[PDB]
Formats: C-alpha cells, structure tokens, sequence
RNA sequence: UGACGGCUCUAA
DNA sequence: TTAGAGCCGTCA
C-alpha cells in the first residue's frame, strides 16, 4: 500500500507551484500528496507525520526557494522525513525541488544539499521529466495515466473555496419608471401661427418644428411671448391625440404611424429635461451629444450630500458628481440617466481642454465599485427630485410628467459565495479626520515613484 | 419586482477528453487539443528588439507572476502548459536591417511614412518564407497611419501567419516613460501579459488550444457584420465581411461583395437581396463541404437591424429542412444593474430579457470563479435582439454566451462580446486596407 | 504598433 | 441609429 509521494512547500508563501505540480503529477498517474491537496479539516497538523510519511510514502519533495532554511514548516517535516528514511535504509527518499534562483550557493540550507537536488530555476522542461524519469528509474509506483481524476480533483479545490451560489437577491436599476402622465396629447399648426425661421429649440415650451407637422404639448395661447398672434386661436380645431393610447400602439392614423409618435414623445421627454435644470440650481456642462449637469461647490452640507459626498476635492482638482438623462418608453415608460464625473481647477471656470478632463476622469472613478457607484447615483436623483415620491418635470402649463425617483427593482436567483468577506482588504477603522487621509499619501507617492 | 435569469458557464473542452471552465487553468492541467510538437516560430525584427524577443523567450520558460495571483493565475511556462518546445534557439531569428539612420531629407506625408515601413516589412518576410525550407510558423515583427491592417493585408494574399508585438509592451521594464514611470505599467500584469502571448502565438503557429464541448451536432453560429471604409470615394459604400463559426471554431471567412450599403438618411445598413443569396449559400455551401450534411439551423449573428426584402433573400437558398435566424447584437443601450448591498456588482453570465426577441446579457462581471469583475466600473450588457426569423430566445442567449468564450487571440477568462463579431471587426479593417485581394481562405491565423 | 474593459469625442 | 478614433488603468 505503499503507492504514494508526499510534497512538502510554504503553503502561506509564495509557493504557488506546489497546485500545478501536484495536478500534473496525480494526472501522470501518480498518487501526490500535499498540503493543499487535502483541504477538508484545517491544512497541515501532525497527522500528515502520523501516517504517510511512515507508511504511505515512495519519495518526499522539498520546495527549497527561499526560505527553506528558515521556515519551521519546511525544517520539522524535514527533520521527520530524513529519519523515516534512515528507518527505510533506503538511498533516494528527499528531493531538493530548488525553485528560486537567487538563492546562492553560499545561501541554502544544510540539512537538504545531502541528496542531489533537481533544477527548476532556469526552466521546468528540465525538471518535468526530471521527476518522471527519476520516479521510473527508481520504480516508483505508478497508476495508468489518466487525467479525468485531475480534472475531478482540481474543481474540489476549488468549488467550496469559489463557485455560483443560488441565493436570491435584488438589484437597483439605472431605470426610472414613470407613472403619471398628461392625459392628452395636443399638436398645434396653421402654416402661419409660426413661420419656419425661428428658432424652435429655444422655445419658452418643450416643442420642435418637422418639416411639414408641429410639435408640442402646451395650448395654444403659451406661446405669444416667443411670437405674437397665438392666443386669439382656439383649441377645438387643435389635433389632439390620447397619450394613454399613443404609447400602447393602438393609434395609428395616416399622417403619423404609432411609431413615429414614440419617437416624438422621446424627443419632448428629453428637451424638457433642460429646464428643470434651472429650477434645481446645478451647472451645466456642454457634454458631447448630451448635457451633463452637476452641483456647485459646497452647496450641500460641506461638499456632501445626505452623508453622501456627491462633490469632491481629486488632489489639486475638485471633482463634482453629475448625470445626463435620457427617456426610453419601449419595455415601459422610464427615465435613464447615465452617470458623470466632472472636474473644475475651483469651480468659477472649468478646465478648456477635455483631454485633461478625460484623463483626470478615469483615475477619480478608478477606485470606484457597485455600492460606491450606486449609492451615489441615487444622491443626485433625490436632490433633483422636487417630492420624496417622485420629481416634477415641467412640460405644460398645467400638466406635468411625474418621474419616480426610486428605480425599479429586479431580483436574481445567483449572487456569491456564501461566507461572507469576499475581499478583507482594508476594513478597519481608524480616528480620521479627513476622507483618505493615509490613502491620499499612498497615491501621491507612487505616482511620484511610478 | 421584475425577475432575472442566469446562464450556467458553458465548458469549453481541452486534450485528454477533459473540460475546465477557464481556459487558463484548463489549459495548463492538461494542454491543447493539437499538440505540435514543432514549434519553430520565427522572428523578424530589429536586433535591439529581437534580444528583446530573445530575453523574453526564457521569461516564457521561467514563471511569470502577477502580483495578484488569484484574478489572472499563474503561467508556469511554456513547455509545461502546452508541451511542446520552444526556445531562442530552434527559433530562425532573421533579423530585420533597419540600423540604417540617415536622413537626406524629409516629406510633409505621414501616409508614405506608413507605406514605406509597412512595405519594408512584407518583403523581408516574402524573401525568407520561399527560400528557407524549414517550417516557420510565425514572424513575429518589432517596431521601435495606421500599420497593422495594411501589414497583415499585404500579407494576407501570401498565405504566411504574422503577428506584431513590441511596440514597448515586450520590455516594459526597461522602456519606461520620459520621466522615471512605465508608460505601459505591467507590473500588475505581468503573468496574464505571458498568458496572451503565449496562447496567441501558439494558436497562429499551427496550433488550436481550445474548443467548445457541449454542443448540439448540426449547428452554426455564422457571423455576418457590416464595417465602414473611411477611404472609399463613394459616401455609401462600405465593406461587408461574411464569417463561418463551427464548433471547434476554425470556420472560414469569405469576403462579402463591396457596396453602397450606406444610408446617410435612414442610418442603417443593407445589402441588395441578390448578393444576399450568394453569400449565404457560398458560406452554406462551405459547411456542406466540411461537415457532409446541411445543417439544421444557422444563428446568424448581426450587430445591425436588416430589413425584410434581404430576409426573403435567404428564405429561398435555405432547404426546407434548414432553418436560419439572424440575431442583432448590440451594446450602446445600456443597463446598469448595480447591486442592492456589497461593493461586487452582478457577475457574468446574467440575463435580462424583455419579450422573445429582444434581451439584455451580462458578459461582464464577478466571475465566481475568479473573484474579480472583468470591468473597470459597473459593467453595462449587451443588447442581443432576434431581428428576423422564429428562434427561441434562450437558447441564443446560452449560445451567444458560449460563443464569447471562444476567443483566441487572447487567453482571457470570458470575451465580453462574441468573437464573431470583434475578429469580424479587425478583419473588415484589414479588407479595407487592401480590398484587391480576393482572399477566401479557412485559416483565421493570417487574420487575427 | 500584446490584450480586455471603460467611458470619452468624431461625424451621418 | 452607428460606426471610427482615442486615452488609460490591469479589475476592492
Ligand atoms: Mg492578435
């Protein structure tokens, strides 16, 4: 029964080789033993000493690379398996798996230069079958070739350490829904109202000139202090479509399908975003193809919001969290905004070329993750929104879209492991003063080494 | 209060008849599926560069470690995951004379600057490659508009695989920036930076590591997606570039008929419905040729909406058993599902479908089995929709998430889009750097 | 001008 | 609605 090699290595060190070593060797057909290996009821005790390496043991492995002279692991099995071998009489029981090079000939351990040691350093296309000829030469027990067992053994490793759990939990969307909306729809044209050289971007009312067919969503008599002669009109001989059913498709009528409609609705649902921007008191940002808006310096309580720091200080910079909206209806009708960061030298003038801005950007959100990102996207929502329920988003006179500000809620079925502490890094808390008081110290010096 | 779905990771299959999800550890525990024992790739480039190549040749042999050696593992050498040899010295190593700096006088045009450097390169290669008799299997070049198209385009029509690297990423070390910093810092890494290399450069030489093992027989995941040529005179016309994808995922690509399929106005693009026919049936006519028995379904994949008149010039060409569906892949719509508690957003593999054509798909995420997210911030999915045909809707999303792992010019855990659409991407480029040549063949090795 | 991801700006 | 390009960190 004496079928089986034991391996011996720093398995809290930097000895990484022993995993891929073993596999090989257990998918050549021979029976290894290591400490990782066997990861059921600890890692390593004195039962490794109790059984194997008295009689259930063909040959012992030492990964002496750097601390091998040093290491208590390495030198009290050590110690077991040179006198188990003087129990043996046997000739060839140790092996000097010498990894790291760097480790002189002046510097290694004196208890295992005893037996001659196989190389590693340069290579392992010398080492691999370095063992394998050595183990057939000494007539080390083996079992037919077979990699399946490999294969097998390699996930039990790793799957109570890593693996989908199926542990059902919610996510906060990027979507927005609406739920209350004008009851009508109205669109306002005589050909001589309104000429067809004015400006309709710059409209008092979210409302833009086709070719041929206006646009709108107020009455008639809203508009005289753009351009006079508006309000004698009446509005029975206006074209009013139900926007309950201008959505669901149901409409659909010569002039305009019920798809050309839902590209309308999302053009005012957009263009009427820009005013309430001016009622909530943020800056304006003249981003690329969308506006991004973002609050001022210090207008919240020292910078932060709701124990929320939407606005920030990058080192010499101040970086300012922002949003731009955008108003999809297919699946239902929501709201989207897609996230910002935006940085100003001190807030009076930002910063003229946008390859710094970039640039700076990708390092503020570098240390940014899920909660520290969502947490902060629904700050800016809940300031902009005008009740606790919802916002109000002005679109007419007298009737106004209503937005949630609370986004939708989809649940999953696979999260995460299930003990908790994925990553325990930096967890505990210190008596600071400042947000990223030593970090700030991390980062500045090694942008200053690298 | 609505409900997700989540899609198990498909297993990709290895040598000696064993599947491991990560093509990395999987890889490394067994090897490949072909196993050439002959590597014996070449290199070409400058001196400087080619002990570059050299020193880094036995860093390949030695491993190379990431300073976090749990999210990109460890790539213990050459010899040991593939098993096959390979060294600075079976390597050819013909070195290209670029020494000469002189300078007679200069010219205000970059573009001959591009041609005359791509053009020095394609001939050094073409020299060697006919006279040598032993069996190169690759050229790596090195260099101290754009290049790379147009120096893999000229090479395309020789049938001869290429690869160019070391730009500075090579000996990043050494070549740090102006003021004390590595302009391309892979100290983080270094280990994955040998992983890519590695499996890339061994797929080109010959080689095909990995292929998918949980299929159904009689399928094809052909990749059809229109480019953009920027040099072209006529404002509407672009390049359309074909792509077959088996299982093992060595099809072949076909180079689609040119033409104004560019619509200023409406902003979409298509074809006329006679060339329409011709490259589905020479694409179905191929896979007749390599597989003896017409296939049961072909999930076209697009990242483009398509008309109907171009849907029933398919209709007609497919047999009656037959049965094509071409699916739209997009990603600009974006979705954001952030996470109700912890800082880890949602992992890859996720789900979210909406009627039974249009989905939302996470590629991206934590991978439970690599406890890290393949994304820098909150990952957004991909916008998969199925535009013409009657499919059904998850077992295109299964597939396409299958297909993604399937890349090989890179040795990542999971491609976030399909590698049907990004090789088309780079092939297209390509073609447009030199659209004379008509150039059919199997080997993606010329391409990639 | 290894690879992936991320947004970011560029027209049509 | 879609591409092409372009900087840039490397995934708690
Ligand atoms: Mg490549």
């Amino acid at each position: 029964m004496r079928n089986k090699i034991f391996i011996s290595h720093a398995t809290p060190e930097d000895d990484d080789f022993t995993r891929w070593l073993s596999l090989k060797l257990i998918g050549l057909g021979y029976e290894v033993w290591c400490d990782i290996l066997f990861l059921d009821k600890g890692v390593d005790f004195w039962s490794t000493i109790e059984k194997e390496i008295r009689e259930n043991t063909c040959k012992f492995l030492i990964v002496s690379s750097t601390a091998g002279n040093k290491r208590e692991g390495v030198l009290k099995e050590l110690a077991v398996a040179t006198k188990v071998k003087k129990h043996l009489q046997d000739d060839m029981f140790i092996i000097p798996l010498a990894i790291d090079e760097n480790l002189s000939y002046d510097d290694i351990n004196i208890e295992i230069v005893r037996l001659n040691a196989i190389d590693f350093k340069k290579s392992w296309a010398k080492g691999l079958q370095d063992l394998l000829d050595a183990f057939e030469k000494q007539n080390v027990p083996k079992k037919p070739p077979d990699h399946s067992k490999s294969n097998l053994l390699y996930q039990q490793i790793f799957l109570h350490d890593k693996q989908a759990i199926e542990k059902e939990e919610t996510y906060d969307s990027n979507w927005f829904p609406i739920i209350s909306f004008p009851n009508e729809l109205r669109f306002h044209r005589y050909d001589w109202r309104l000429p067809k050289q004015f400006d309709v971007r710059t409209l008092a009312f979210p409302a833009i000139r086709y070719k041929e067919y206006l646009c709108t969503f107020a009455w008639e008599y809203d508009f005289i202090h753009q351009l006079p002669k508006t309000e004698t009109y009446n509005g029975q001989e206006s074209i009013r479509i139900s926007t309950s059913d201008i959505l669901s498709g149901r409409y659909d009528t010569d002039f305009i399908r019920n798809y050309e409609c839902q590209r309308l609705i999302v053009q005012l649902i957009n263009k009427a975003f820009e005013l309430r921007m001016k009622d909530k008191n943020v800056r304006e940002y003249q981003m690329s193809k969308t506006f991004a808006y973002w609050i001022e310096k210090g207008k919240l309580e020292k910078d932060k919001f709701e124990k929320i720091k939407l606005v920030g200080k990058q080192k010499n910079k101040y970086w300012h969290f922002g949003i731009s909206a955008a108003g999809k209806l297919y699946p239902s009708p929501v709201l989207m905004v897609s996230s910002h960061i935006i940085f100003t030298m001190d807030g009076i003038n930002l910063i003229k070329s946008k390859s710094i801005q970039h640039s700076s950007r990708r390092k503020q959100g570098k240390n940014w993750w899920n909660d520290k990102w969502r947490e902060k996207l629904l700050a800016f929502i809940r300031f902009l929104s005008d009740d606790q329920n919802a916002i109000y988003l002005n679109v007419g006179s007298e009737e106004k879209i209503l937005i949630s500000n609370k986004p939708l809620k989809f649940f999953g079925k696979m999260s995460y492991v299930t003990p908790s502490e994925v990553t325990l890094e930096e967890e505990s808390v210190l008596a600071d003063i400042n947000n990223f008081e030593e970090d700030t110290e991390d980062l500045d010096e090694l942008e200053d080494i690298e | 209060m609505k409900e997700l779905i989540y899609i198990e990771e498909p297993s990709i299959l290895f040598a000696h008849g064993q599947k491991c999800t990560d093509p990395r550890d999987g890889l490394a525990l067994f090897g490949p599926l072909n196993q050439i024992y002959g590597i014996k790739s070449g290199v070409v480039g400058t001196q400087k560069g080619l002990q570059i190549f050299k020193s880094y040749l036995d860093k390949i042999q030695k491993p190379i470690y990431n300073h976090n050696n749990i999210t990109r593992p460890m790539f213990p050498g050459f010899e040991a995951v593939f098993g096959c040899k390979w060294e600075s010295q079976n390597i050819v190593f013909k070195e290209i004379t670029d020494e000469e700096i002189r300078r007679y006088l200069f010219n205000a045009s970059t573009h001959k600057r591009t041609y005359d450097l791509v053009t020095l390169f394609n001939d050094k290669i073409i020299t060697a490659n006919k006279n040598d008799e032993e069996r190169v299997d690759v050229w790596f070049v090195i260099v101290p508009a754009q290049f790379h198209d147009q120096l893999k385009a000229r090479l395309l029509e020789h049938t001869i695989p290429t690869q160019i690297l070391r730009e500075s990423t090579l000996a990043w070390r050494d070549f740090k920036n102006t003021f004390g910093a590595p302009i391309r810092d892979f100290s983080k890494i270094e280990g994955h930076l040998a992983w890519t290399i590695s499996t890339a450069a061994y797929y080109k030489a010959g080689g095909k590591p990995w292929k998918l093992g949980d299929i159904r027989p009689g399928v094809c995941y052909l990749g059809l997606v229109y480019k953009k040529i920027e040099k072209s005179k006529n404002p509407q016309n672009a390049c359309c570039a074909a792509q077959m994808f088996l299982d093992n995922g060595d099809g072949t690509v076909f180079k689609g008929e040119v033409g104004p399929w560019y619509n200023p106005e409406k902003g979409e693009y298509h074809l006329k419905p006679k060339e329409a026919k011709a490259l589905l049936t020479q694409a179905l006519e191929s896979y007749k040729e390599q597989n003896k028995s017409y296939p049961k379904e072909v999930f076209i994949h697009a990242r483009t909406r398509f008309n109907d008149e171009e849907w029933n010039a398919f209709n007609e060409v497919t047999p009656k058993n037959t049965n094509l569906v071409g699916v739209t892949i997009t990603k600009s719509k974006p979705l954001k599902l952030y996470k109700t508690e912890g800082a880890f957003p949602i992992m890859r593999g996720n789900a979210y479908i909406v009627d039974e054509k249009k989905a939302f798909l996470w590629t991206l995420g934590f991978v439970p089995k690599l406890q890290s997210t393949l994304s820098m911030e909150v990952p957004n999915p991909i916008f998969i929709e199925i535009n013409k045909g009657e499919a059904e809707i998850q077992q295109v999303l299964k597939d396409i998430l299958a297909l993604t792992k399937l890349n090989y010019n890179a040795c990542i855990y999971a491609d976030g889009e399909p590698v049907t659409l990004r090789f088309a991407n780079k092939i297209g480029e390509i073609l447009t750097a030199s659209t004379e040549i008509k150039t059919p063949p199997l080997a993606f090795k010329y391409y990639i």
